[PDB]
């Protein structure tokens, strides 16, 4: 049968105050299995299950550096759409990404996933063809012009057919 | 594993 794979990727700024708090929560089949939270006392991407404690310490090591990027990621789009909301600072603004994969029973790519949503509301969506790109409102056209010339989109196809898929049967196999 | 967003709003 199919499955699939989801990171969820939530970035909160309070009140304008210090840095935002980060979160990663990563899903196989519907079952969380790897999660990052900026606020723990060291952060870290922890195991959520026993099946993902078969990854040694460079794992941890590497997936852990990626969250510290994605951090510095979140904080600098923020402020960005700070901007192009013409929102004042000093409020609380949430900036969301959902990324991941199904795959079939075939162990192929069925359908890619890379969105992003700010303060609860769609912002863009790479559709179904992993070529193209849903803007939700004139702010997110901003970043789809600069996206399309970019070719953002081959980049996350890169992930999406590659990377993604590829781990997915790894934890596939883990479990 | 993750991924980076990288590409700049």
């Amino acid at each position: 049968g199919p499955h699939s794979m989801r990171y969820y990727e939530t970035a909160t700024s309070r009140r304008g105050l210090g840095e935002p708090r980060y979160t990663s929560v990563g899903y196989v089949d519907d079952k969380e299995f790897v999660r990052f939270d900026s606020d723990a006392e060291n952060p870290r991407y922890e195991p959520q299950v026993p099946w993902m404690e078969q990854e040694g310490p460079e794992y941890w090591e590497r997936i852990t550096q990626i969250a510290k990027g994605q951090e510095q990621w979140f904080r600098v789009n923020l402020r960005t759409l700070l901007g192009y909301y013409n929102q004042s600072a000093g409020g609380t603004h949430t900036l969301q990404r959902m990324y991941g994969c199904d795959v079939g029973s075939d162990g192929r790519l069925l359908r890619g996933y890379e969105q992003f949503a700010y303060d609860g509301c769609d912002y863009i969506a790479l559709n179904e063809d992993l070529r193209t790109w849903t803007a939700a409102d004139m702010a997110a056209q901003i970043t789809r012009r600069k996206w399309e010339q970019a070719g953002a989109a081959e980049y996350y196809r890169a992930y999406l057919e590659g990377e993604c898929v590829e781990w997915l049967h790894r934890y596939l196999k883990n479990g | 594993s993750p991924s980076y967003a990288y590409h700049q709003f």
